[PDB]
């Protein structure tokens, strides 16, 4: 979790918000995915959210469903994802790395062993999409024992009990959901609810990153203006991969321009 | 926090994205409230009797057990309005949707019987219904697609994954996670996140209650065993529930063996899978070594699902119920046998249950046993599928 703490202290010193891209590991292939991630970082990503391909990603819309499918077509497994994570960390010692997991992949052959593998490879956080705080005990306990931040979700209609639980249980950052529904660039989320941002701060929650439907620099600026510590964009980034499958070079150039623009918006 | 226990031993829970937790808690609260509301119960009972046609008959087979010491009764859910047991709990959930001020219904369907039930209840009670159905199932259960659409439901083909029931479930849940403020998710089986396995059991438990009263009237004793197919668990838990505390009554659930367990092309996670987390629940799953969810297979769309409801996982774990499998070929033989010897055309799902009871009798023909098979549905939806198979053969 320390890599997030250091990042947010640095960004606070610079009076800056974070921009955090999501991609699926191994989409469209291992070697291209590694180059994609190097391009995201070089373009100014403050941290990464990285998906391990899962057969049935129920919090994800078609764009990221299709990313998962491409990774599987390339034969990507969780073991190969961990091989990729080692390589990424070896090149980039300080960038925070969060994984986006589905429960079955964590539970599969032992929750403890999963978080141990995360620590061994130098992952900083794990967000298990289909484990609400109510079912989280063994996941968050295993995370903290292995110095991994467990990430929890503050939905738009979060009540006070939930705000207090999320503030107490989570580390690294708090996920501030922009809207109901599944991941998707087309479905734009609302402005960060200021009262949630303010309540999380009151309860000493990990800093908030807004996500779901954040696809333009204007939304990034609005998120930081509203008091969030930054923003996550996934589908918008993945659409650039999908659009440019036949043009690996154009893919990277377009990823670079987009990420640069998104990051610049976080300085506002 | 919940009002009711979300677990059956290790199995069950509420493994959904955080966004959906309030909807699940609201539904649990509405259910607890409705269960103690005499007006709700009177409305539900009235619909079951005067609209759906309950109680359903308990029929003694006259021919198929000749020359053996097996007495076999069929609990006639095939006679329910809509043509399967699915109609029972849809009527209760539709009333809950209205109680919660929802005007929209989302449902998954495989065999199309839950889809038809969802559509008919929505037509009756003034709800806007949309149904997800795997594209493979749209073809192999086509008569039900026509029935749903005639009743004004939107039927949405799902092409993703196996294009069968699990993929329909996935799309229904994804839809609900964005539409829950106005839509009720009318989950069609005793599986998924709490409170669904509990609500579905309680809204199907008249099956076993009636069966008990009927067999006592006709035989003066309880069955030696009740036998039901298990796609997600609703018809089986509906039959089982009232007999759980009758320790002498065997509870036998039948999973689809597909082309044979050894082929990997089956739908029998309770006996051949391992515990995992998917579709909102911790339950036995067909999964790869790495924990990806596998695609299931059965000739029967209603059984073709790679998991199972948590209460069955639990009843199995403690040995209270036994679970077995029946292959496509065994189910087809049972289908033909019932058509030709009892004049009843069963759903292929239900034919798996029948096939097991026929095996119990044939294997041990001098064993005295009084058996009830839950005949969960009629086979009209399957006649074209079965015809085509028997023709590609020579029968
Ligand atoms: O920009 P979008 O709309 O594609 O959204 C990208 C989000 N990617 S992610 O890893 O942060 C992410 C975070 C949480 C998710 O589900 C949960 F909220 F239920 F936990 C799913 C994905
Ligand atoms: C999946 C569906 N049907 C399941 C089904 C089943 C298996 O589902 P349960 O395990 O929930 O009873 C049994 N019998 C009949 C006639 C059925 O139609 C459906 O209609 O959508
Ligand atoms: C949660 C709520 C009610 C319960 N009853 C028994 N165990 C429980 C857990
Ligand atoms: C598998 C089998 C048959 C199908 N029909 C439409 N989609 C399918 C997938
Ligand atoms: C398994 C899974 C989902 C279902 N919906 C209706 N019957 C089912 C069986
Ligand atoms: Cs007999
Ligand atoms: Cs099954």
């Amino acid at each position: 979790m320390e890599r997030y703490e250091n990042l947010f202290a640095q960004l606070n010193d610079r009076r800056e918000g974070a921009f955090v891209p999501f991609v699926t590991l191994g989409d469209p292939g291992i070697e291209q995915s590694l180059k994609i991630i190097d391009t995201l970082i070089d373009a100014g990503a403050d941290a990464l959210e990285l998906g391990v391909p899962f057969s049935d990603p129920l919090a994800d819309g078609p764009t990221i469903q299709n990313a998962n499918l491409r990774a599987f077509a390339a034969g990507v497994t969780p073991a190969q994802c961990f091989e990729m994570l080692a390589l990424i960390r070896e090149k980039h010692p300080t960038i925070p790395i969060g994984l986006l997991m589905y429960a079955n992949l964590v539970f599969n052959n032992g929750i403890d062993a999963f978080y141990a593998r995360c620590e061994q490879v130098g992952v900083d956080s794990v967000l298990v999409a289909d484990v609400p705080v109510e079912e989280s005990a063994p996941f968050r306990q295993a995370a903290l024992r292995h110095n991994i931040a467990p990430i929890f979700i503050c939905p738009p209609n979060a009540d006070d009990d939930l705000l207090r639980q999320v503030a107490s249980y989570g580390r690294g950052y708090t996920y501030l959901l922009s809207r109901s529904g599944v991941t998707g660039a087309e479905n734009r989320g609302a402005l960060p609810l200021h009262h949630l941002i303010e309540k999380l701060k009151e309860y000493h929650a990990a800093p908030a990153l807004q996500g779901f439907g954040i696809s333009s620099p204007e939304q990034v600026s609005a998120a930081v203006r509203a008091g969030a510590a930054g923003a996550i964009s996934g589908s918008a980034i993945v659409k650039i991969i999908e659009k440019n499958l036949a043009s690996p070079k154009q893919m990277l150039a377009e990823l670079r321009s987009f990420v640069s623009a998104m990051k610049a918006a976080s300085r506002a | 926090t919940t009002l009711l226990n979300p677990y059956f031993g290790e199995f069950g829970g509420m493994y959904v994205p955080q966004i959906l937790m309030p909807a699940l808690n609201q539904l649990e609260e509405a259910f607890v409230s409705a269960q103690k509301d005499p007006e709700f119960q009177a409305q539900f009972a009235d619909l079951l009797k005067n609209y759906a046609g309950r109680p359903t008959a308990l029929t003694k087979c006259q021919n198929i057990t000749a020359g053996t010491r097996t007495t076999l009764y069929l609990k006639r859910e095939d006679l329910l309005h809509g043509g399967a047991h699915k109609t029972n709990q849809v009527l209760g959930q539709a009333l809950l949707a209205k109680r919660m001020g929802k005007s929209e219904i989302i449902a998954e369907t495989g065999a199309g019987q839950h889809g038809v039930a969802s559509a008919l209840a929505s037509a009756l009670l003034g709800l806007k219904c949309r149904i997800y159905m795997g594209a493979k199932d749209v073809e192999r259960q086509s008569p039900n697609v026509f029935r749903m659409r005639l009743m004004g439901a939107e039927v949405i083909p799902v092409h993703s994954g196996s294009a069968t029931l699990k993929d329909a479930c996935n799309e229904a849940l994804r839809d609900w996670s964005g539409s829950y403020e106005t839509a009720h998710y009318m989950l069609g089986t005793a599986a998924g996140p709490h409170p669904y396995p509990t609500i579905v059991r309680e809204f199907q438990r008249m099956i076993g209650e009636e069966t008990k009263a009927q067999i006592l009237d006709k035989e003066g004793r309880l069955p030696d065993a009740v036998i039901a197919c298990v796609g997600g668990g609703s018809n089986a838990i509906g039959m089982f529930a009232d007999f759980i505390n009758d320790t002498s009554v065997g509870l036998i659930g039948v999973e689809p063996g597909g082309h044979g367990i050894e082929t990997g092309e089956h739908g029998a996670p309770l006996k051949h899978g391992r515990v995992g987390i998917y579709f909102g629940m911790k339950a036995p799953m067909m999964q790869t070594a790495d924990g990806q969810i596998e695609e299931s297979y059965s000739i029967s769309a209603g059984l073709d699902f790679p998991s199972v409801g948590p209460q069955h996982a639990y009843l199995n774990s403690i040995g209270r119920a036994d679970y077995v499998s029946i292959t496509d070929d065994e189910a087809l033989e049972a289908f033909k046998t019932l058509c030709r010897h009892e004049g009843i055309i069963p759903a292929l799902e239900s034919s798996h249950a029948l096939a097991h009871a026929l095996k119990m009798m044939r294997e041990q023909p001098e064993k005295e046993q009084l058996l009830v098979v839950n005949l969960s549905g009629r086979g009209d939806k399957d006649i074209f599928t079965v015809h085509d198979i028997l023709k590609a053969r020579g029968e």
